[PDB]
């Protein structure tokens, strides 16, 4: 099989910057008809891939002007003239010249936008969940940049450990930010042991940490 | 108008078989070759084969030959991919795709079917509201959401107000709990001034069990 090697594995560019992605084939990809069937696809997380470029340099219909492709022999390049927020995702190169057709390992595009501090929100367990014998407290960090944001759960200022899960979104395709959801789950009996439930948020855009909290039962 | 309608999700025990469907609509089924593509952790994106819509024959990627059986049903305009003796490595997203200009490109794709190979039973989620309150406000903005907890396996999809609310929506990637079950959350930032007139419903779809949940997130008086 023809190995398709993409460089870099992760591309990070500032807004207003061009983006170039290299795709190297381990063998020649000249179809028997004389053409090179080299394509470029963009995939957003939990979305199917989208066609950008076909046959090395032809821009697919409806694809923005900024996208273009080139390459010769075994060397191929995907070009973005000026990156837009909607450009984030994973770019894959693909050959359909020789069977079996093969894709590259993909290149993740990241927009290095201006530092943005998160907006912090907290949600006590709903009245519904409390009837089940379990209590989940959620802390939301919204629209921040960069992705490195630390959450510290505190119960009456005692730093919590071992009962929380967190998840960060893919980069937002409108404003180039990230959002983080953190869930602290305790049994109702353990929930009813503490009063002050707090999430302390540390980030590059925050001069000092942000603490969102509530008093259980208030 | 061309649409490739896929199974969405499938859960199967190891050693069992799965038949992944791809229903064609908005075009004459026999005009274009149907392709199958695997997206698996590590291995990544892999073309599995192309099925001739006329003779019904498939040109396989040698790696998937035998293991995968790609057929084309002209009576229901549905293409099928059958994976035999499922193993944990077979857990992946399976896409059907077509090309409308000869063998130049893949312009139309299905949504993908997430096939999970597991001995564990399918489990529907709990859907708890993350109610807006004085504790979830940020300068004229109110955050609200849904916590989708305790399901198995993946995926869960979330929409707000049947797809009519998308601005400020963040559906978080699932987390794997200490029990082996999954959990995710989905949040939206809305004007705080409109909490008294708008209704916000999270539409939860646990694809493997086909559980559809419409949960109203009512404001909290706290
Ligand atoms: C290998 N193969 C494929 C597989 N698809 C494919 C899609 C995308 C890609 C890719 N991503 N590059 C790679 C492969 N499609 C083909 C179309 C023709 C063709 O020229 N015709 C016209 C003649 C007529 O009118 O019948 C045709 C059209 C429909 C049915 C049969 N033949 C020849 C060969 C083909």
């Amino acid at each position: 099989d023809i190995v398709m090697t993409q460089t870099p594995l992760s591309l990070s560019v500032t807004p207003g910057q061009p983006a170039s992605i290299s795709c190297r084939s381990s063998q020649s990809i000249v179809h028997s008809d004389g053409n090179i069937y080299l394509e470029w696809y963009l995939q957003k997380p939990g979305q199917s891939p989208k066609l950008l470029i076909y046959k090395v340099s032809y821009r697919f219909s409806g694809v923005p002007d900024r996208f273009s492709g080139s390459g010769s022999g075994t060397d191929f390049t995907l070009k973005i003239s000026r990156v837009e927020a909607e450009d984030v995702g994973v770019y894959y190169c693909f050959q359909a010249s020789h069977v079996p057709y093969t894709f590259g390992q993909g290149t993740k595009l990241e927009i290095k936008r201006t530092v943005a501090a998160p907006s912090v929100f907290i949600f006590p367990p709903s009245d519904e969940q409390l009837k089940s014998g379990t209590a989940s407290v959620v802390c939301l960090l919204n629209n921040f940049y960069p992705r490195e944001a630390k959450v510290q759960w505190k119960v009456d200022n005692a730093l919590q450990s071992g009962n929380s899960q967190e998840s960060v979104t893919e980069q937002d395709s409108k404003d180039s930010t990230y959002s983080l959801s953190s869930t602290l789950t305790l049994s109702k009996a353990d929930y009813e042991k503490h009063k002050v439930y707090a999430c302390e948020v540390t980030h590059q855009g925050l001069s000092s940490p942000v603490t969102k909290s509530f008093n259980r039962g208030e | 108008q061309v649409q490739l309608v896929q199974s969405g999700a499938e859960v199967k025990k190891p050693g069992a078989s799965v038949k992944v469907s791809c229903k064609a609509s908005g075009y004459t089924f026999t005009d274009y070759y149907m392709h199958w593509v695997r997206q698996a952790p590590g291995q990544g994106l892999e073309w599995m084969g192309e099925t001739n819509p006329r003779n019904g024959g498939t040109t396989y990627n040698e790696k998937f030959k035998g293991k995968a059986t790609m057929t084309r049903d002209t009576s229901t305009s549905t293409a099928y991919m059958e994976l035999s003796s499922l193993r944990s490595e077979d857990t992946a997203v399976y896409y059907c795709t077509i090309g409308t200009s000869g063998y130049d490109y893949f312009d139309y794709w299905g949504q993908g079917t997430l096939v999970t190979v597991s001995s564990a039973s399918t489990k529907g989620p709990s859907v708890f509201p993350l109610a807006p309150s004085s504790k979830s406000t940020s300068g004229g903005t109110a955050a609200l959401g849904c916590l989708v907890k305790d399901y198995f396996p993946e995926p869960v999809t979330v929409s707000w107000n049947s797809g009519a609310l998308t601005s400020g929506v963040h559906t978080f990637p699932a987390v794997l709990q200490s029990s082996g079950l999954y959990s995710l959350s989905s949040v939206v930032t809305v004007p705080s001034s409109s909490l008294g007139t708008q209704t916000y419903i999270c539409n939860v779809n646990h694809k493997p069990s086909n559980t559809k949940v419409d949960k109203k997130v009512e404001p909290k008086s706290c």
